[PDB]
């Protein structure tokens, strides 16, 4: 059923990203992993959703 | 004049704001005190001529969405007429005199005068940089002209200076008619990074120290006092919050319009006349 309804998508997952500041607790803003967001990403999985 | 400072202050941060992020040096001395990550991390991102992001600068309510990395907000607010002069005299002149200019210039001869040459009619000559001239050099100014005598100054043939002058409208009497306002102008560093948002205020803190000392806000928008706020999400409900520092921006600066005065005298004449009662 739910392979029928659903439209295929691409999954990442989150975890935060080891570039966050060790004294101000936030990210650097020129993190090449992860874009200015704290949250870094695990390579894309194919799901339906 | 009628004034807009919002417009004169979005005129005079985004050249001052380009020309220190062009420059290094400057951005390492203003960041000096904060932790050596959050300074290392913002001279990479938006420091020197190969900076990937950019900082920009606008008016609020844009139909547009803005750059949430790094914006200055900037917020036109509140203000109140402070002091009035007698009659509303603001001042007189008797000849229409325009903005305040400084202008480099260079020293040519000229039939054994020294002359400068200005881009426009001096309707005032304040100064001329690094010269006092003595009666005996018979300083003259004729139309957008200033003219020296050569023959104790041949040295100085081709000597460079700067003009600080204003420029006339036109030769007609008046009263400058107005009044003083105190007016406050808000400007918020958005950035969706909390340590961009705290760096941005260092650097507008610091650009508005070196504005102080501008013509511009010598001559009017006088009295710069400066209001911080908390910082704080702006807003809260998207995939992220875009957090903000307001800083808020007093002047004190002169309302006024020219009210030229078409009446002259220029003879009075007497008569006697006979009562034989
Ligand atoms: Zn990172």
């Amino acid at each position: 059923f739910i392979n029928d309804r659903g439209i295929k998508v691409l999954w990442e997952e989150a975890y935060f990203c080891p570039c966050l500041n060790p004294d101000t607790g936030h990210p650097r803003v020129d993190c090449p992993r992860c874009h200015g967001k704290g949250i870094a990403y695990l390579p894309p999985k194919e799901t339906i959703m | 004049a009628i004034t807009s400072v919002d417009s004169y202050l979005l005129s005079e941060i985004k050249p001052r704001l380009n020309t220190v992020l062009e420059n290094c040096y400057i951005i390492d001395e203003v960041l000096k005190d904060f932790d050596y990550q959050t300074r290392e991390s913002f001279k990479e991102a938006f420091c020197g001529k190969n900076a990937q992001h950019e900082v920009t600068v606008g008016f609020n309510f844009p139909k547009f969405k803005n750059n949430y990395e790094a914006h200055y907000l900037i917020q036109l607010g509140q203000g109140q007429e402070t002091k009035n002069s007698l009659g509303s005299i603001q001042s007189s002149y008797f000849e229409a005199t325009g903005d305040t200019l400084v202008e480099s210039s260079t020293a040519i001869r000229e039939d054994d005068k020294l002359v400068f040459t200005v881009s426009k009619p001096i309707g005032e000559l304040i100064k001329v940089e690094d010269i006092e001239f003595a009666k005996y050099d018979n300083l003259q100014v004729e139309g957008n002209k200033v003219s020296f005598k050569y023959q104790t100054n041949e040295d100085y043939e081709n000597y460079n200076a700067n003009i600080i002058f204003t420029e006339k409208k036109n030769d007609s009497k008046g009263l400058v008619k107005g009044f003083t306002v105190e007016e406050q102008v808000t400007v918020v560093g958005l950035s969706f990074n909390v340590d961009v948002a705290r760096c941005l205020d260092a650097v507008l803190k610091m650009i508005l120290i070196s504005m102080r000392d501008s013509i511009e806000e010598q001559q009017t928008f006088q009295l710069q006092n400066l209001s911080f706020g908390d910082i704080a999400p702006i807003i809260e409900d998207g995939d992220s919050m875009i957090f903000g520092r307001p800083t808020i921006i007093k002047y004190t600066s002169s309302l006024d319009l020219d009210y030229t005065i078409t009446q002259d005298i220029n003879k009075l004449t007497f008569k006697e006349r006979k009562d034989w009662k």
